[PDB]
């Protein structure tokens, strides 16, 4: 019983990387997402300035953040100016995820290989299309 | 009062064509801070002085967009008639507004 | 030199006609139905004090992430196993399945067995789904 | 005092049936102030000591009249229990006066 596959989520990648320019100016994102289970291991990240779910008391509301690890073999991506990568999503009760910074132990041991993702909780905005 | 017959024929050269939606009133000008895009509306025939949508109609609504008032319109781009619908809708994602019935009448 | 006594206690309680559909509200039990399929761990027992009437409260999510209107589905069915099968109500209004437990029911339950719900909607095309398959504990 | 079983059992014999509702109380005389007339009314088994009815009922209130009074009645033909309604309810016209729920009890 692997603990590296004990949490199960749904990944959202940008399998169709596009990711444009138009011609007004806007950026245009990959209009092809698909959304796919993948496995492993989610667990709060403390260190330091790091904040797990950490509410916010702004001069206008009260905002929340965390920030949590994750461990696991597959080999999620993150946004990338020279192979136009556009990072991935990750889903912990339904709020989108954001994977920011990655750590790759993808070939040094046999049998504990894996990789290390920094995922982000995305922050609410108002969503207008391009 | 007025006649029904008369009142069927009055309403035969209407014929609104197009619906669009607006986030404001467009009494002073309905040309003005459109919303959606013109999506095709078809009327009935005259009866009983009063015309009635056939088929329903949805409006596809960009996202981040409020509606509040619509507008109907004809082939040659002149805004027959103007209205408010229920009430505001703030469609966050990019969502649908569907219009159930349009019944313009003339019968007070 | 002993006597044992006791006593009686009667209550009423009327709401006059008023010409409705009554206020019948019992239940607090709310499942979720996705048409696209749901960590899948272990599924909850859905726990029904026996006795009681509960409402069961269906909500139809469409199949991608979104609810969806009781549409198409023109007859629902519950068909806890092997007990019973009774046509459920599609509410317009509060946009759900709903069906309510009755007296007559739980004739056929026994206090304790893990039964199985299982939910079919069937559209205008005549096609049977199965929708939901939870399990219930009548404790 | 009485056990549960003790109770139960004896529950188990009323099996009220018909109910008529009256103006004033009948108690001293359950014949007089018939408002209403026999309706049938379904009891359940004796549970810790109390039986309660599965359904409402609608008893056929006369017009002009002011039900505040209650009182059962077996298939023997002779009333086991008297109650009030907890309000004076007056009928102008002829109205459908409903009960929610009866119960008959021992536990003190």
């Amino acid at each position: 019983m692997r603990l590296l596959n004990r949490h199960s989520f749904v990944v959202k990648r940008k399998v169709s990387e596009d990711g444009h320019y138009n011609e007004d100016g806007d950026w245009v994102a990959s209009q092809d997402v698909v959304s796919i289970n993948c496995k492993g291991n989610i667990q709060p990240y403390i260190k330091g300035s790091v904040k797990n779910g950490t509410q916010i008391v702004l001069p206008e509301g009260i905002r929340l953040t965390d920030t949590r690890i994750l461990f696991t073999v597959a080999e999620l991506r993150t946004s990338d100016d020279v192979d136009w990568t556009e990072a991935d999503i990750v889903m912990i009760k339904g709020h989108e995820y954001e994977v920011f910074m990655t750590m790759d132990w993808s070939e040094q041991l046999a049998h504990t290989s894996h990789y290390e993702y920094i995922i982000i909780r995305r922050d609410k905005m108002n969503a207008v299309r391009n | 009062t007025l006649t029904i017959d008369g009142k069927n024929k009055i309403l035969a050269t209407l014929t609104p064509t197009t619906i669009v939606l607006h986030n404001v009133d467009p009494t002073a000008d309905p040309t003005a801070n459109k919303v959606t895009q013109p999506v095709a509306i078809f009327f009935s025939e005259p009866n009983n002085g009063l015309i009635a949508s056939e088929d329903t109609v949805n409006i596809t609504v960009p996202a981040s967009a409020t509606v509040s008032h619509f507008s109907l319109w004809d082939d040659n781009s002149k805004c027959v008639a103007t209205g408010a619908l229920s009430s505001p809708q703030f469609f966050a994602e990019e969502g649908i507004y569907v219009i159930s019935s349009v019944s313009i009448d003339l019968n007070k | 030199e002993l006597t044992v006594e006791a006593g009686s206690r009667v209550s009423l309680s009327g709401y006059v006609s008023d010409g409705g559909t009554s206020d019948v509200f019992t239940i607090c039990r709310l499942l979720d139905a996705p048409m696209n399929g749901k960590s899948n761990n272990c599924n909850e027992i859905v726990k029904i004090p026996f006795d009681s009437s509960c409402l069961l409260g269906v909500k139809l999510y469409n199949c991608e992430n979104k609810r969806v209107n009781v549409n198409s589905v023109e007859a629902a069915f519950i068909t806890i196993d092997t007990a019973f099968q009774s046509p459920m109500t599609v509410n317009k209004e509060s946009n759900r399945l709903e069906y309510i437990f009755s007296q007559n029911d739980y004739k056929v339950l026994v206090k304790g067995k893990v039964y199985d719900m299982i939910v079919n909607v069937v559209d205008e095309s005549g096609n049977h789904s199965t929708i939901l398959k939870q399990k219930v504990r009548f404790n």
